[PDB]
């Protein structure tokens, strides 16, 4: 599913 | 409740990012529905409430997904109640889930003043305390509060803590410099008497003092406090009791998975006057006699000495800015064994290369103005090289400070026979000079030249076992050569230990070879210069080092002169001498050099010089307070012949010294000691290395060979300028040079 | 009334000594006088009553020479009254006699919040003002933020300036304190002086704040245990009291007491980890707010004056006098450096690399932004000393380009300035057919570099900055955006990004235009031997008498790998190399560059292989998956089977030191000369563009070669393909289409 | 006199 597969997180 | 980690301030924009922002770390979140949901993740609501906020704007699927894909990832815990969103947030920037936080704050603590701690300054640390949700007990931790960290009530409190199994903390908030841990574990980390044994050694003045009042258990000097250093010291203290709360607690859930650090074998010093922070660290000594068991060194004594192959790669194991690495934990006023260690090369000048170590018991003003001026110098070709040759003299001389716990045992040399070693066979001192004793001393420009009274072998002293490499077993010498310091009666000091053939090194084999070559350097001079013989100097191009004919070159820049005097004697160890003076007071300075390889050999020479030289020479001379000082300021290259070559003979090249070394340290020992044992020569060697140090430590000692002290007994002072053929007859003991060596 | 000084503990040795025990200082007094008097100097007494207890032990008038000689010296105080013993010692320890201390009190104080300060955390540092004996309202302002962006901040800076008010700064509040500076107007910076630093070491906030514009400061200090608070608020009170006192003392006994205060400084106490480390604010000349922000723009349309630096390596001077005369400038808060790390395993001698950190532009996107914070700097070099200066200079000379938009420029069309103006394709080399398909290349591109800008468009009246031609010795004119780094401009006419090609540091103008000029070459000699896929002879390292080459190649052996270096000198005939190194075993090579081009070749081939040092070893350790590199992709799919020209030719012979004759001096002025008629004879002009900045010092500079190439993928008509035919290494030039298809991945 | 010609003060 599109809205839940974009979901990226990471450090900066 | 939930919510995302509360020292992040969270940031939506509007597209598809949501920005955490922290203060000592960012994150960025990406994706449509972030931005829906992480409003309302503040704390406020509970995953439930959520829903009407959004439903039929978002499913509750898509949610929980998010949800569970924030939370295993670390983004999301849930709130606590009983906590500020400040206190959570602080607790939460250490990875630490406020629920967990607030439970692990319940746990009490006790306090417990010692010294002339006042009661109301107890009170205002339970304050501290008691506003940060910590709450005190009339244990998990233990605080004591002193105004000096060598209060003998500390002892007490240590066995007991030991014998308790309490962990206790040490503080002191009075005076212009807080001190702050460590956090003392019993059985983890190093007892008090760890620290104490340290602290002892880093305040002479203070323990000299105390020697001089005790003659006829410490000194608090912590008077210099501000209302507000002390309330800065206790609320800094409060801060890192609860980091030490919270860490204990989480450590019985699971081990480890904790990773930000606590004062547990650390002391922080935070200087108010000075304004500066400092962390040292405390070594668990191994010997300890409290927390550990003192016995290792006097079995290590008799037990017989291992050597194995250490391979090579400039004939170190390793190379000198690991060791610096690996022992610089040493370099502390307070903890450790060297002071500081500083640079004083002008980094104008890339050739030029010195440090100052930091750096002893005296029984008076004079005798203590003495101590304190001692200490260490690096030398090397390279910063790194000197900055490792500086630390680890300093090492040197320490580990070789006798403390006690030294292999000993007492007896008469009667009692031991073949197996002891007269002690005037490492000293060499004259019958005329033992005789004169009392006379020639009070006579002496510099105390290297004292003369002990004489050896009583009636009487019953402590012996150290020493290992002889040459017949590889257990010799004797006096405890009173083998270490710094040892104490002896006033009516039988027959000896004090000298630095005379101490050396370290990354490895047991490096410490002898250095060693052993620290006494071919000693004896070679000392045939030079009390015979005060011509002898050639040294073809620096010929080398292929083209370091040599550069430092010339500046040496020449620098109003001065430089040459190399071969010092090679009976044992055919590459021996030199730099010598150097100046063109424009002459300031004559001397470096000594000896080791298998002859090019390490002139550069040991040449650092040497530079190290004592030039850091003198941009002072004016009448100011110099330096304990060499009037031969710089007096005497004359004209007035002693034998410090320039005699143009008579050749110049030496590199040819005329043969190679034998090997790619083994071992080897070249093994080497060493059959040179030596060829001559007539016995090796033997004690093992000083102290394993709270870690670097090894030794004392080489190969009796008959010669200081380049004035010690004009009969021995290889006389006879082998003769066996080589330098002197077609043996000097005598009137006619040796007048002049003591200056360096 | 009478006592010694209060710091002081006092013991008798009863015959001739006593001694004054300190926590920072030790003291020893000899004299059986002494002895019998300094029991009576404990503040208990007056002069009137000492000698009454004496009298007939010691005369009266022996007392006075003893407390004379004691006030010479200063071991003599009398005792102030309104301060309590604790108090009197604190400042004696510091060499202030107490009646002295207590008059400097007296002197007021004002608080002033700002953003979220709570009006009860002001009330808390007034109470621990109080208690230290500091009264509160001048002579001093003190302020309260939870950032040191606040906008308001800007407006009490400039009244301070205006009133000439000496005022401190100050941040207790999240889990790193912020204390100081000081600010004295006229002798230290002002809060922008500060505040232009600030802004450039925040890059995420800087970025976050303009993306919101997509639709002043972010406050991000939440963490605040009340004790960390009440920490700072104490330490704080305690560096008050300090310069108030000071500033009194330094004028009453000038000299005397020498310790240091916050006048310039900024400490920051990480609560979190336990870190206290201390930062330098520099006064900004070019400072909008208390300077003269047209500095820059006078010098750079003043002619470039360049002078003789003999050589002593070379470089006018050392590396570590360098490193020691900037370490100042690697601060993450006042510095420009951020980190500066030694990343080598000091088990090898021969390897030195460090890493730092470097601020650089600010993005408007989530994947802009992972492209900034990528972007550090790093140092090489044979020694360690020069391995670090190396990554200090390289991360200044990155900063010092950066367009903060007080530099020298102009507006006019390309015909309004004549041939004194510079066409931009002149410098960029893009082909026709390049810009032709722009949009499609730029997207299906692999990397950042190879990025295509518009067309300049002659009829549009951009920026032009001045530049001074070496070559014909007046200025000429190249557009602003080519200049410096991260010039806006208007997204209708994007014609250039500034690149990094011609930039140097260096301790003198001369010096760095000398290292700039070969960086150019380096970067042509490259393009020619890359794109058109040369064969090039390798060098014979032996030859060199310098034994570095051969030891590092023994190293590298050991390891796993190979290491040749091969001859890319061109036309201009400076000697240039391209270090190569690969893995023998795994399932990548892992091949490697590194480049260098020097008038002595010697340096020459220590640029290059220092750099595949750098890179090399770093990488290797680190497996596959975890690479994350910009030459990822390179690493681990290409193999030298595919790249031919990267090992060395066996038809040509080995290059040996006795190939590449003396062109430089004793004098790296006149190095910079031979250069730029070296160019002049291959039909190049020189131009010069002075970067430095005052606040900065090290020299900067942007040589500029119209003409000469570069790593990327750039195929206008030029150098890159006609070199290679005049210098016989083509029979005829290659097409566009020939040139190589994989970019320069380092 | 001698009890202050011996007069003397130093830092360690
Ligand atoms: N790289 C090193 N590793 C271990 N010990 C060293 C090193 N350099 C010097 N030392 C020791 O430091 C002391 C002084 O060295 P030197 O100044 O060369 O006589 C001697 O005990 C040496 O063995
Ligand atoms: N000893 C030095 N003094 C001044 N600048 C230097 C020094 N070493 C390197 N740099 C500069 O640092 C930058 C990077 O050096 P490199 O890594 O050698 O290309 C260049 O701008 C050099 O000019
Ligand atoms: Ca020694
Ligand atoms: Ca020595
Ligand atoms: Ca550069
Ligand atoms: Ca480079
Ligand atoms: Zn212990
Ligand atoms: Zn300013």
């Amino acid at each position: 599913s599109s809205q839940l597969a974009e979901l990226s997180e990471e450090a900066l | 409740l939930l919510q995302i980690q509360p020292h992040f301030h969270v940031e939506v924009i509007e597209p598809k990012q949501v920005y955490l922002l922290g203060e000592q770390a960012n994150h960025a979140l990406t994706g449509q529905l972030y931005c829906q949901i992480l409003p309302l993740l503040n704390g406020q609501y509970t995953l439930e409430q959520i829903v009407e906020k959004l439903d039929g704007e978002v499913p509750p699927e898509y949610i929980d997904y998010v949800l569970e894909r924030l939370a295993e990832k670390g983004y999301l815990t849930e709130a606590a109640p009983e906590l500020s969103s400040e206190v959570a947030a602080f607790w939460s920037e250490l990875g630490i889930a406020p629920p967990v936080a607030a439970e692990a704050l319940r746990q009490p603590v006790t306090l417990t003043p010692v010294g002339n701690i006042s009661e109301v300054t107890v009170a205002a640390l339970t304050t501290a305390l008691r506003d940060i949700g910590i709450s005190v007990q009339t244990t998990a931790l233990n605080v004591v509060l002193t105004d000096d960290y060598l209060q003998p009530e500390l002892a007490k409190i240590n066995k007991q803590a030991l014998e308790s199994q309490q962990t206790w903390l040490l503080v002191k908030p009075v005076g212009s410099v807080l001190w702050l841990g460590p956090v003392f574990v019993p059985g983890k980390t190093g007892c008090w008497d760890c620290l104490a044994h340290r602290l002892r050694g880093n305040r002479e003045v203070e323990a000299s003092v105390l020697r001089q009042k005790q003659a006829q258990g410490c000194l608090p000097t912590a008077r210099a406090t501000l209302p507000s250093t002390l309330q800065t010291g206790l609320q800094f203290a409060a801060t890192e009791i609860a980091k030490w709360i919270v860490k204990y607690h989480v450590n019985a859930t699971a081990p480890g998975t904790v990773f930000f650090p606590t004062l547990d074998g650390k002391i922080i010093t935070l200087n108010h006057s000075i304004l500066d922070l400092k962390s040292h660290i405390l070594i668990k000594r191994s010997q300890c006699p409290t927390c550990g068991d003192p016995k290792i060194l006097q079995h290590r004594g008799f037990e017989p000495l291992k050597l194995e192959s250490r391979p090579k790669q400039g004939h170190r194991g390793t190379t000198p800015e690991q060791t610096v690495q690996k022992y610089q934990h040493l370099i502390s006023p307070v903890t450790g064994v060297v002071t500081e260690l500083v640079r004083i090369t002008d980094p104008a000048n890339p050739l030029v290369h010195t440090y100052r170590a930091g750096h002893g018991s005296a029984t008076s003003l004079r005798g203590l103005r003495n101590t304190l001026k001692h200490k260490s110098s690096g030398k090397g070709k390279t910063d790194s090289q000197s900055k490792a040759s500086g630390l680890c003299e300093a090492v040197e001389r320490y580990s070789g400070i006798f403390q006690g716990d030294e292999p000993r045992k007492r007896a008469t040399l009667a009692e031991l026979g073949d197996l002891a070693i007269h002690p005037e066979q490492c000293l060499c001192f004259s019958d005329g000079q033992y005789a004169n004793r009392e006379t020639l001393n009070e006579q002496a420009t510099v105390a290297h030249d004292w003369i002990p009274q004489r050896f009583d072998a009636s009487q019953a002293i402590e012996w150290t076992p020493v290992w002889s490499l040459t017949e590889q077993t257990h010799k004797y010498l006096p405890t009173a050569l083998c270490y710094y310091h040892y104490p002896l009666p006033p009516e039988h000091r027959f000896a004090r230990g000298d630095s005379n053939g101490n050396a370290a090194g990354n490895t047991l084999e490096e410490a002898i070879l250095q060693g052993f070559m620290e006494l071919v350097e000693r004896d070679g001079v000392a045939l030079w210069w009390y015979n005060r013989l011509r002898r050639p100097a040294v073809d620096l191009g010929s080398f292929n080092e083209p370091y040599f004919v550069q430092l010339q070159q500046f040496y020449r820049e620098n109003d001065r002169d430089l040459w190399v005097l071969d010092l090679t004697a009976d044992l055919g160890i590459p021996a030199f001498a730099g010598v150097s003076n100046r063109k424009t007071s002459e300031r004559l300075i001397l470096g000594f050099g000896a080791h298998l390889d002859p090019t390490i050999a002139i550069l040991r020479a040449v650092t040497e010089v530079n190290q004592i030289g030039l850091e003198l020479d941009k002072v004016p001379d009448e100011n110099l307070k330096s304990d060499a000082t009037d031969w710089l300021i007096t005497e004359k290259l004209a007035d002693h012949p034998y410090l320039l070559p005699d143009t008579t003979q050749p110049l030496k090249t590199a040819q005329d010294y043969p190679k034998r070394w090997s790619d083994d340290i071992y080897t070249d020992v093994m080497t060493c000691v059959n040179i030596a044992q060829q001559a007539g020569l016995e090796t033997l060697v004690i093992d000083q290395t102290r394993p709270d140090i870690g670097l090894n430590v030794v004392k080489v000692t190969v009796p008959g060979m010669r200081h380049f002290w004035s010690r004009f007994g009969e021995g290889r002072l006389y006879d082998v300028p003769v066996k080589l053929g330098w002197l077609d007859e043996p000097l005598t003991e009137a006619q040796m040079n007048p002049t003591p060596m200056p360096f």
